[PDB]
RNA sequence: AGCGUGCUACUUAUACUUCACCGUGAUUGCUGUUUUGACGCUUUCACGAGUAGGCAGGCGUGGAGGUCAGUGACGAAGCCUUUGCUGUAAAGCUGGGUCGAACGGCCUCUAGUGCAGAUCUUGGUGGUAGUAGCAAAUAUUCAAAUGAGAACUUUGAAGACUGAAGUGGGGAAAGGUUCCAUGUCAACAGCAGUUGGACAUGGGUUAGUCGAUCCUAAGAGAUGGGGAAGCUCCGUUUCAACGUGC
RNA sequence: GGCGAAAGACUAAUCGAACCAUCUAGUAGCUGGUUCCUGCCGAAGUUUCCCUCAGGAUAGCAGAAGCUCGUAUCAGUUUUAU
RNA sequence: GCCUAGACCGAGGACUGCGGUUUUUACCUAGGAUGUUGGCAUAAUGAUCUUAAGUCGCCCGUCUUGAAACACGGACCAAGGAGUCUAACGUCUAUGCGAGUGUUUGGGUGUAAAACCCGUACGCGUAAUGAAAGUGAACGAAGGUGGGGGCCCAUUAGGGUGCACCAUCGACCGAUCCUGAUGUGUUCGGAUGGAUUUGAGUAAGAGCAUAGCUGUUGGGACCCGAAAGAUGGUGAACUAUGCCUG
RNA sequence: UGACCUCAAAUCAGGUAGGACUACCCGCUGAACUUAAGCAUAUCAAUAAGCGGAGGAAAAGAAACCAACAGGGAUUGCCUCAGUAGCGGCGAGUGAAGCGGCAAAAGCUCAAAUUUGAAAUCUGGCGUCUUUGGCGUCCGAGUUGUAAUUUGAAGAAGGUAUCUUUGGGCCCGGCUCUUGUCUAUGUUCCUUGGAACAGGACGUCACAGAGGGUGAGAAUCCCGUGCGAUGAGAUGACCCGGGUCUGUGUAAAGUUCCUUCGACGAGUCGAGUUGUUUGGGAAUGCAGCUCUAAGUGGGUGGUAAAUUCCAUCUAAAGCUAAAUAUUGGCGAGAGACCGAUAGCGAACAAGUACAGUGAUGGAAAGAUGAAAAGAACUUUGAAAAGAGAGUGAAAAAGUACGUGAAAUUGUUGAAAGGGAAGGGCUUGAGAUCAGACUUGGUAUUUUGCAUGCUGCGGUUUACCGGGCCAG
C-alpha cells in the first residue's frame, strides 16, 4: 500500500471529557469529514494494521543439490504410468512410458504437422483434454489478467530445435523444453509428480550425459544422481521372502477372539 | 528487556531505517540490460576486442602473497622492454600503468612474456586492408585468451635433506634476534665506546 | 500469445483504448466483412464500413434484413441501416443500431480513395 | 505461513494468550539492554558473566591481514597430496624421492602437530611449524622447509 | 410439627455398583490369507472438573499452482424460508421462493483470513413521541376579488400602533442582483400559502461639475550603502558624481 | 512575544504561553479492547535482586518435544534400630 | 438349601474357550435374546417448530480476594476493526550434502523478472588459549575403573565384546606459579621435572545450507489513548495599549 | 595640443542572471519527541523543519593514495571485510577502513621558460561568401603577457642512427530513434435463448489458442496477435563502409643513445588554542583566532616527545564518460496487490463542494435495460399522482432504476399475555417433516412400445418371507 495512505490528515485526539472515544479526529468545519475519526486501523479512511511493505521476502532459496534431486525425481516419476494417470493425463492409449519419438519431429515447422505427429503417437487426447478444460476463472483473479484456466498438456523435450518449438507454440497445453534445461515447474506442475513427457530420440539419448549414470559422468560439475536409502522398494516381497519367513514365529489371528 | 539464556544482540535499527531500504527487485532487469549494453559495445567496435590486455600482479599483504591476479596496466619499463610507447600501446588494446614499478624480475618477466604473446597475435589493419580481411576475424575475449594463471604449487618427489638445526629453532632464533636487536646494538655501541674511549 | 514488448495484454488498457478511441480510430474499429461474392470480386475480406454501403444483417433479431447504410454513427459504435426502424407507441420510428461486425457488405460505395484502399490491401478494384 | 501460527488459534479468546492480569504492555522493564546493572542484573550475572568492564589493551587500527595464519594439523597433512597420486606416493616415498607438500600454496600459515603421520618421508613447506609437528615429521624421515 | 435421648422404616447428588455409547491414555494381535487402506484393522483395561496458560485435531474466508476434459442463462453467485439431512461442534449439504453471470469439490500454496463489546469507525434505524414544544415586541375584524383550495394574497371599510433620539426618509462598512416586471409553488419561509428577499425567464445602474483618481497624516517602503550562510535585516537622503531638469 | 490604571487579564467563543502544519503512528511500568470449534494437560499470587513497592529479572509452579532404558530402586506412609 | 413377586437392560454377531450332562465326535442354562402371536403400513412410531403445564434458570464483557451488583462499557442493526512484516538470533523438527557446506555479488543462457548452467573469492565449520608478545592438542590398542542396549558363545544362570551415554581417576594443548640442561650478542635461551591453580580446549571431527512452529531484541511493533517537547509559519476584523484623522 | 591610470554616464552595440518543479544530487544551518526503564554527556542524528545551488544523472576522479607485501595502483558501486578495530555516564548504544571477488573502465590540462630575427593570439564593427562558420579590412584587447612549446608518467636545450605514423569537406549507404502502409482460418447445420458469443455435429487456420469489441464463456464476426516486408522523416566533430574533391605532409608526431639542465602553486603547509564533528582514541575532518615556514624540501606511515633511519607519495591550481541514485517529468510493460466504508483524499464537473480573517482544513458521491424501446392513448384528479393500457426477456428493471440483507415498520394470518420478557429439561396439544410391503420374490389376466413373442411398469385374489409397534 502507499506509504502515506491513511496519514494525509492533521487529525488530533479531542481528549477525554467530550463523551466521545479518544481516537484522533479531523479538525476544522464546514465539511462532513470534520470531527471524523482518523489514523486508526478500525477507522474508515485510516491506514491498515501493519501496512504491507515491499521488503517482505518474495524469493526463496533452495539448495542447488536438493533442487537437482527433485528434478531427477520428477523425471523418474514421468515414467510411472500410475503417476501419470493420477496426474490427470489422458495417456491410456500410449503403449509404454517413456514415450520416445523419432528426431524428424524436431524438424516440423507447421502447427498442422506437429498436431498430426501428436495424433499419430497417441498424445493428442491429452491436448483435447486441455482444449475441453477451458473455463472462466472463479474469483477476482479474472480482473487481474488471469481470466481463463485450463489443464496442462504433454511436455515435449527435444535435443535440437529445427522448428519444433514454434510449431507447438500455439497448440493449447503443450510445453516444449530443451533436454539441457529441465526444471521442476514443468516436470511436476502443482508439485504433483507424473508429467506426460514426450521425448525425442535425441533428448532421450542426451539424458544420460545431462544427468550421468554409473558409467557416464554428468555434465553438471561434481554432480551425481542421488542414492536411495532402500534397495528393494517392494517390501511385500522382502517380508514374504524365504530368508525372512524362515525365521519368524507362526502368526496369530488377524482379530483376537473375544474370550470374556 | 533482558530475559533467558540468549545471545546478546546488536540490531542497529534505532534510526529512521525504513526510509533507506534498498530492495534489489531489478537484479534480473539490470542483468539483462547489462548484457545488452555489453553486446552493443562489442558490436560497435568488432572485431576489435572489448577488453584491454591487463598485466598480472601479486596481490599485496601477507595474506594474499600466494595469489596472483590481474593488475591495472603494464608498467612503462615492461612496455619499454617490448618496444611499445605508452601512447601507442593505449591505441592497440594494451593498458598502461604509470604508477606501478618493477622492483623484482619475476613479475616483470611474466608481463613481458604476456605482452609478447599478445603482440604475436595482434594484426593491425590500415587503409590497404579490405573488408574481406576484416571479416576473416572473430572478436575474441582477451580476458579469456590471455588468462591470469596461478603458478602451480610445488608437488612431486624431491630428495630429503635434514639440516642439523630444526625449523622451529630457526624461527625461535629469528624472533629472538629481532626482539633484542635494538638493545643488543645499543649495548654493543656503549661497550665499544667505553673500551675504546678510555683505552685512548 | 503475444511476443512484442509494445503490445499490452491488459484488459483495462485495452478497454480504455476502445471507449476513448477518436473518431478516426473508430472508423477502423467499425470494419465489416465483405460477402462471399464481393470477397472473390475484390480479393479483400473486410473493410471499414462507409455511409453508402449496402449490408446484409447476419446476426440478431434483424438477421436477414438488407439495406443501405444511412450513417456510421461512430459515437455510438454503430451503423444505421436504411429501413431498420423500431416503431414507438408514440408512432415515431427510431433507427435500430447494429454493430458492423454483425453484417456483411453486399455492395461497396466506391470512389478514388476506396479503390486505392482495396488495391493497397492486395485486392482488385478497377 | 500465517495459517499455522497460534494467532489463528487465539481467535475467540479474550487475551490472545497474554494473560488477564499481566496485560501485554509496551515495554515493561525497559528497551533493549536497559537495567543490566539494576533490575536485569540477575539475568546478566547468571547467563552473561564478564559483560561489564574492560580487559586488555586497545589496538588502534587493527588490520586482520597481519594475523592471517590458518592451521593444518598432521593428521590432515596428506590431504594436500594429489588424490590420484597419494597411493603411489605412500608406497614409493623414500629419502631420495619424497612428496613435497606446499602448505602455504594451499592456504595455510602454520603446521600443527595433532595426530599421526604415515610412516612415510614427506617434505613439508610451511611458514611456521610447532615444535611437536616438526618432531613428528622428522621421525617419519621427513623434513620441514621454511618458506615465506 | 418444641427440647434431651433411643429405635424402625423411608426420601434423594453430576457420589458409589452393573450395563450401553463418545473421547483420551495404555494395551492384544494382524504378511506363504497382505487381501487394491499397516498413517490401517483389531483385543483388553483404566480414566474424563477447570480460570491464566500450553499443545493437538478440525471448521470457515480472499487469492495462487494442480486436478475434477466439475456446476451454470434449460439459471452461477447472492438473498428469504417450521423443506429437511449430516456433524459433539465450528459448519456442510439439500426442498421451495427470489434472482441474473459467473462459480465450486479435492491435493497443495498463500494471507490485509473469522467480532458482541474497545464512551470502537462509518452509514443506517428505533423507543422516547405525535411528546417537549411552536407563549417577549398592545390587535385585530367585516366584505369583495382571485383561486381547486383563503386566519395568512390583493383591494375597500374599520380598529390600532410606531409617535420625528420613529416601526419615517437616506447613507458609510458588509453583502452582491437580494432591485423591477412576468410567470410560478416540488423544496425553503419550524402553521399555511394563490404570497415572498424562494424558484424560472427577461430587464435594469448613463457624470467635465457626485466620489474615486491627486495631497499629505500616523505610518509603509524601494534606491545608494552597511549587516546577514541565507530566506532577508537596517536605513529613507542616509559617508552617493542622484535633473528620464526647466 | 506583544499589550496590561495589574485580573495572570487580553492577544478572533482559544491564554499560568494563541492559532496552523510538520517532527508524529511522540512515549506510557497506566485504562480499555483483542474475532472459529472440539480434545488433552494445567497454574501463580511464593524466593532473591532491582529509585524496587500498580513494574521487571531470577528460582519455583505449567505445557510441549522428546531421549536412555524396562522393575532396574523409588515413596508427602508404617515398622525396627539409632 | 428350597419356594416365590417386580423392575431395568439385550452390547456382541460363522466356528474356536472353560465347564457341565454324558443316554453321544452328541446335547447344555456353559466366551452378551431368543421364540411365538396380534395389529399397523392413508398409519401405530419418531423428530423438529410454536405453545401450555411442572421444575430450575439474576446481565453479558471486564478488572478483581470477591460482581446480578447501588463498579465500568453496552439503545439497535449492517459493513470495517486489533500479535503483523523485516534485520539478527536460541531451542526443536524436516530436507540435501557432509570435513565440508552455501549456484542466484556476479558471469553464462533463456520459451525473458521464471527455469537451466558456471566459478573465483568470501561466510560459517574443521583449534584452542592468553591482555599481549606468543605458544599450540596420542605414554598406552586414543587410557584405567563401575555400569551400559545390542551382538557372540552358552545351557537358568554364566562368560566374551561392549557403541551412545552416566559417574570417576588419569593423559595431552594454552594461560598462571615453581624448577632451571647442553648453550650463550652474559642476558638471552628454556631442556627437564612439578603445582589444593585456570580455559567457552584435545582425547577417530559434525557442520553448512534451506524451510516451519515457538521464543528473543530493534523497529509504529497487538489496536486505540496523554499532560508535554521541537521546527517552520498565520493572525490586533474580537480584544489590550499608543499614535493619525473624523 | 595629446597620452596614461582610476572612476562614471547613456533607452549607447550586443548579451547574460533571476522564477518554476521535487524523486534522486552538491552544500549550509539545525532540533526536539524518543532510548537510556529517572536524567544532564550520550541517543534519536551529523536526522526533520529552514536556506543556497545543479543535472540527466549529480558528486568523486587520474594519489601530497593504500600499504609494510614476493607489494598494489584515478574515481564510483555491489558482495565481503564486519556488527569487526574502535568510540561510549566503556552504560544505553554505536561503528568505519586496507586487503579479496566482481560491475565499469580512460585519460589528462594549466602556472612556474625569451617568439624576441619580428603578439606569431583574440572580441567587435564594416564588406562579402557556400553562414552552428570562412575570407578581407579597420578599430579595440593585450607586453602588468594573448599564441606555439612542457606538466613530473615527465620534459627542455644541444648532438644523434635512421626508421615508423598522418589533414579536411560533401555524397550514398549501414547502425540508432521515431513514424506510415500491408497479412491465415466458419459467421455451415440442429437445440435453448430477446440476443449464440451456450450445448451438440462437421470442420478450417495456427511462427497467429495474448488482449479487447460485438445483444451471454468467440483462435476461426471485427480490431488486433504472430510472421515479416516495404516507404517517410530524423539524428551522429566526438559510430563504420564505401565513394568523391582538395591532400601545399621538404610539414607534424613518435621511436634509440649521449651531454647540460630540469622552473613544479604561501597568510599556504605546519603549530597552538577554541568550537563542532568523527570509529579516529595526548585530539578524524571542518571552521574561527594567534603564530607562521622550507627546498631532497613537504605530507603521510591511527599513542604524546626528542634522536636515528626507512617506506611511500608530491598539497596549497584545473577538466573528464561508464558502472551508481532516482515516492518528480515523459513514454511503456507488468503483478499470488485493492475491488467503491477497500484501493490515492479523489474510479464521478476532486484538491471539487464546503469551512476558516488567515496559514490551512477538506468530503460525500460508480451499476435501468442489448437497445429508451424513458410508458403513445383513455379515464379520475386543481395538480402531484393513481387506475387501465403500452414497451421490454423481465416493470419481482420505471431513472426515488441490477441484486435489494438487518435494524426498524405497515397490513394479513397464527398464537400467548393478573407488577417484564427471554432460557434449559420433560411431556401434552396443534403444525410440519420422515419412514419398507423393500428395486420384495412366486404363477396369473388384460391396457401400451419400436418391432420379431422377446426386456419390462399394470392388476386382485393366493403362498413364501420381510418392515414397524406391541402382548
Ligand atoms: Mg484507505
Ligand atoms: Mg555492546
Ligand atoms: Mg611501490
Ligand atoms: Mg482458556
Ligand atoms: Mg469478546
Ligand atoms: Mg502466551
Ligand atoms: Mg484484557
Ligand atoms: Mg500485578
Ligand atoms: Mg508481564
Ligand atoms: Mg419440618
Ligand atoms: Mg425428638
Ligand atoms: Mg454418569
Ligand atoms: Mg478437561
Ligand atoms: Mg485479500
Ligand atoms: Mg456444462
Ligand atoms: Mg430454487
Ligand atoms: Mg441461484
Ligand atoms: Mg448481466
Ligand atoms: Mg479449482
Ligand atoms: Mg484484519
Ligand atoms: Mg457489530
Ligand atoms: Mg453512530
Ligand atoms: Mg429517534
Ligand atoms: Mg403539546
Ligand atoms: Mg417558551
Ligand atoms: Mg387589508
Ligand atoms: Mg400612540
Ligand atoms: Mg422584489
Ligand atoms: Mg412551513
Ligand atoms: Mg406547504
Ligand atoms: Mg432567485
Ligand atoms: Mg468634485
Ligand atoms: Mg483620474
Ligand atoms: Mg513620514
Ligand atoms: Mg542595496
Ligand atoms: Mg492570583
Ligand atoms: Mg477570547
Ligand atoms: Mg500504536
Ligand atoms: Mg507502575
Ligand atoms: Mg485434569
Ligand atoms: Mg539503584
Ligand atoms: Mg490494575
Ligand atoms: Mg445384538
Ligand atoms: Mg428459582
Ligand atoms: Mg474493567
Ligand atoms: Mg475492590
Ligand atoms: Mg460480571
Ligand atoms: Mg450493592
Ligand atoms: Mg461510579
Ligand atoms: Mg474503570
Ligand atoms: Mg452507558
Ligand atoms: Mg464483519
Ligand atoms: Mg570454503
Ligand atoms: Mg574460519
Ligand atoms: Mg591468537
Ligand atoms: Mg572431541
Ligand atoms: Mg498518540
Ligand atoms: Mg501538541
Ligand atoms: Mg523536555
Ligand atoms: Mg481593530
Ligand atoms: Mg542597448
Ligand atoms: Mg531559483
Ligand atoms: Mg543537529
Ligand atoms: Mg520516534
Ligand atoms: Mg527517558
Ligand atoms: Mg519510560
Ligand atoms: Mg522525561
Ligand atoms: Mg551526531
Ligand atoms: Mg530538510
Ligand atoms: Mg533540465
Ligand atoms: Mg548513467
Ligand atoms: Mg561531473
Ligand atoms: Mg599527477
Ligand atoms: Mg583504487
Ligand atoms: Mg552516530
Ligand atoms: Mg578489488
Ligand atoms: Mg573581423
Ligand atoms: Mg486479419
Ligand atoms: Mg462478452
Ligand atoms: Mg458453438
Ligand atoms: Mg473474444
Ligand atoms: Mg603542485
Ligand atoms: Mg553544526
Ligand atoms: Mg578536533
Ligand atoms: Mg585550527
Ligand atoms: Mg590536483
Ligand atoms: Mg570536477
Ligand atoms: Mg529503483
Ligand atoms: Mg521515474
Ligand atoms: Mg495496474
Ligand atoms: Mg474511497
Ligand atoms: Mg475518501
Ligand atoms: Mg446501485
Ligand atoms: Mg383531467
Ligand atoms: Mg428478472
Ligand atoms: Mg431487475
Ligand atoms: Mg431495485
Ligand atoms: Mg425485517
Ligand atoms: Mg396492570
Ligand atoms: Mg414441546
Ligand atoms: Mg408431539
Amino acid at each position: 500500500v502507499a506509504e502515506n495512505a491513511g496519514h494525509q490528515t492533521s487529525a488530533e485526539s479531542w481528549g477525554t471529557g467530550r463523551a466521545v472515544a479518544r481516537i484522533p479526529r479531523v479538525g476544522g468545519g464546514g465539511t462532513h469529514r470534520s470531527g471524523q475519526a482518523a489514523f486508526g486501523n478500525m477507522c474508515r479512511g485510516g491506514r491498515m494494521f501493519a501496512p504491507t511493505k515491499t521488503w517482505r521476502r518474495w524469493n526463496v532459496k533452495v539448495n542447488h543439490n536438493e533442487k537437482r534431486y527433485a528434478t531427477a525425481s520428477a523425471i523418474a516419476a514421468s515414467a510411472v504410468t500410475s503417476l501419470v494417470l493420477a496426474r490427470g493425463h489422458r495417456v491410456e492409449q500410449v503403449k509404454e512410458l517413456p514415450l520416445v519419438v523419432s528426431n524428424e519431429f524436431e524438424s516440423v515447422t507447421k502447427t498442422k504437422d506437429a498436431v498430426a505427429v501428436l495424433k499419430a503417437v497417441g498424445a493428442h487426447k491429452d491436448v483435447v483434454k486441455v482444449i475441453k478444460s477451458k473455463k472462466l476463472r472463479a474469483g477476482k483473479g479474472k480482473l487481474r489478467g488471469r481470466r481463463f484456466t485450463q489443464r496442462r498438456g504433454p511436455l515435449v523435450v527435444y535435443a535440437q530445435d529445427n522448428g519444433i518449438v514454434k510449431a507447438l507454440r500455439n497448440v493449447p497445453g503443450v510445453e516444449t523444453a530443451s533436454v539441457k534445461h529441465l526444471g521442476l515447474l514443468q516436470l511436476a506442475p502443482g508439485a504433483h509428480l507424473g508429467r506426460f513427457i514426450i521425448w525425442t530420440q535425441g533428448a532421450f539419448e542426451s539424458l544420460d550425459s545431462v544427468y550421468g549414470s554409473d558409467s557416464t559422468k554428468s555434465i553438471k560439475s561434481g554432480y551425481t544422481l542421488p542414492s536411495n536409502i532402500i534397495s528393494n522398494t517392494d517390501v511385500t516381497r522382502l517380508i514374504n521372502s524365504a530368508e525372512v519367513q524362515a525365521v519368524v514365529r507362526p502368526a496369530g489371528e488377524k482379530t483376537q477372539k473375544k474370550s470374556h | 528487556a533482558i530475559s533467558k539464556n540468549l545471545p546478546l544482540l546488536n540490531n542497529h535499527f534505532r534510526k529512521h531505517w525504513q526510509e533507506r531500504v534498498r530492495v534489489h527487485f531489478d537484479q534480473a532487469g539490470k542483468k539483462a540490460s547489462r548484457r545488452q549494453s555489453r553486446l552493443r559495445k562489442a558490436a560497435k567496435i568488432a572485431p576489435r576486442p572489448i577488453d584491454a590486455l591487463r598485466p598480472v600482479v601479486r596481490a599485496p599483504t601477507v595474506k594474499y602473497n600466494r595469489k596472483v591476479r590481474a593488475g591495472r596496466g603494464f608498467t612503462l619499463a615492461e612496455l619499454k622492454a617490448v618496444g611499445i610507447a605508452p601512447k601507442y600501446a593505449r591505441t592497440i588494446g594494451i593498458s598502461v600503468d604509470h604508477r606501478r614499478q618493477n622492483k623484482s624480475q619475476e613479475t616483470f618477466d611474466a608481463n613481458v612474456a604476456r605482452l609478447q604473446e599478445y603482440k604475436s597475435k595482434l594484426v593491425i589493419f590500415d587503409k590497404k586492408t579490405k573488408a574481406s580481411e576484416v571479416a576473416s576475424f572473430e572478436q575474441v575475449d582477451v580476458s579469456a585468451t590471455f588468462p591470469v594463471e596461478q603458478p602451480a604449487p610445488e608437488s612431486g618427489l624431491r630428495a630429503v635433506e635434514v639440516p642439523e638445526q630444526t625449523a622451529y629453532r630457526t624461527l625461535r632464533l629469528a624472533r629472538n634476534e629481532k626482539k633484542y636487536k635494538g638493545i643488543r646494538e645499543k649495548r654493543a655501541k656503549e661497550k665499544a665506546e667505553a673500551e675504546a674511549e678510555k683505552a685512548k | 500469445a503475444k511476443i512484442s514488448q509494445d503490445v499490452s495484454s491488459s484488459r483495462s488498457k485495452a478497454r480504455k483504448a476502445y471507449f476513448t478511441a477518436s473518431s478516426v480510430e473508430r472508423r477502423v474499429l467499425l470494419s465489416a466483412p465483405l460477402s462471399k461474392e464481393l470477397r472473390q470480386q475484390y480479393n479483400v475480406k473486410s473493410l471499414p464500413i462507409r455511409q453508402n454501403d449496402e449490408v446484409l444483417v447476419v446476426r440478431g433479431s434483424k438477421k436477414g434484413s438488407e439495406g443501405k447504410v444511412n450513417s456510421v454513427y461512430r459515437l455510438k459504435f454503430a451503423i444505421q441501416v436504411d429501413k431498420l426502424q423500431k416503431e414507438k407507441s408514440n408512432g415515431a420510428s427510431v433507427p435500430i443500431n447494429i454493430h458492423p461486425s454483425k453484417v456483411v457488405i453486399t455492395k461497396l460505395h466506391l470512389d478514388k480513395d476506396r479503390k486505392a484502399l482495396i488495391q493497397r490491401k492486395g485486392g482488385k478494384a478497377e | 505461513p500465517t495459517r499455522l501460527t497460534k494467532t489463528r488459534k487465539h481467535r475467540g479468546n479474550v487475551s490472545a494468550g497474554k494473560g488477564r492480569i499481566g496485560k501485554h504492555r509496551k515495554h515493561p522493564g525497559g528497551r533493549g539492554k536497559a537495567g543490566g546493572q539494576h533490575h536485569h542484573r540477575t539475568n546478566l550475572d547468571k547467563y552473561h558473566p564478564g559483560y561489564f568492564g574492560k580487559v586488555g589493551m586497545r589496538y588502534f587500527h587493527k588490520q586482520q591481514n597481519h594475523f592471517w595464519r590458518p592451521e593444518i594439523n598432521l593428521d590432515k597433512l596428506w590431504t594436500l597430496v594429489d588424490s590420484e597420486k597419494k597411493d603411489e606416493y605412500l608406497s614409493k616415498s623414500s629419502a631420495s624421492a619424497a612428496p613435497v607438500i606446499d602448505t602455504l600454496a594451499h592456504g595455510y600459515g602454520k603446521v600443527l602437530g595433532k595426530g599421526r603421520l604415515p610412516e612415510v618421508p614427506v617434505i613439508v613447506k610451511a611458514r611456521f611449524v610447532s615444535k611437536l609437528a616438526e618432531e613428528k615429521i622428522r621421525a617419519v624421515g621427513g623434513v620441514v622447509e621454511l618458506v615465506a
